[PDB]
């Protein structure tokens, strides 16, 4: 992406971010999903079993 | 899990359990202490 | 009494919870620097030579 | 024209590609040198500025 170089598993999201977001983190201050740079989807991420 | 935190089953299931809370009721009730 | 007294279960809802938290802070320092210029070792490994 | 060192040339780089042009092998230089970074990783690099 832009950053946030990692491995998981990248799947549709259903959160709804708010437009200015970009990105997106959990309770463990990881990355939740991150906003695909072009199109805009967002994507969930998975870490591989 | 993202760090290395795996969280094991138990070897006896909820439903195990369940069957030998069953079978000491059924005991206290039909055969006392015997 | 059990049904409305919810306190009745507290011994068990408190071992899940104590468990819960050892993990959970756990989960928190493995953000704090330590130390370090940053926490995020891939940041370390991406930019500091 | 480059400036005498009591003012300078501040131009702000932004919105763009950042090719480095591994300017630190081109040899043109006398001195090439980086402290909060790698020389050679900068063209993985992403800056805000």
């Amino acid at each position: 992406f832009n950053g946030l170089t990692g491995t998981g598993v990248l799947t549709e999201s259903n959160k709804k971010f708010l437009p200015f977001q970009q990105f997106g983190r959990d309770i463990a201050d990881t990355t939740d999903a991150v906003r695909d740079p072009q199109t805009l989807e967002i994507l969930d991420i998975t870490p591989c079993s | 899990k993202f760090n290395g935190l795996t969280v094991l089953p138990p070897l006896l299931t909820d439903e195990m359990i369940a069957q030998y809370t069953s079978a000491l009721l059924a005991g206290t009730i039909t055969s006392g202490w015997t | 009494s059990l049904s409305s007294t919810p306190s009745a279960l507290g011994k068990l809802q408190d071992v899940v919870n104590q468990n819960a938290q050892a993990l959970n802070t756990l989960v928190k320092q493995l953000s704090s620097n330590f130390g370090a210029i940053s926490s995020v070792l891939n940041d370390i490994l991406s930019r500091l030579c | 024209r480059f400036a005498s060192v009591y003012a300078w040339n501040r131009k702000r780089i932004s919105n763009c590609v950042a090719d480095y042009s591994v300017l630190y092998n081109s040899a043109s230089f006398s001195t090439f040198k980086c402290y909060g970074v790698c020389p050679t990783k900068l063209n993985d690099l992403c800056f805000t500025n």
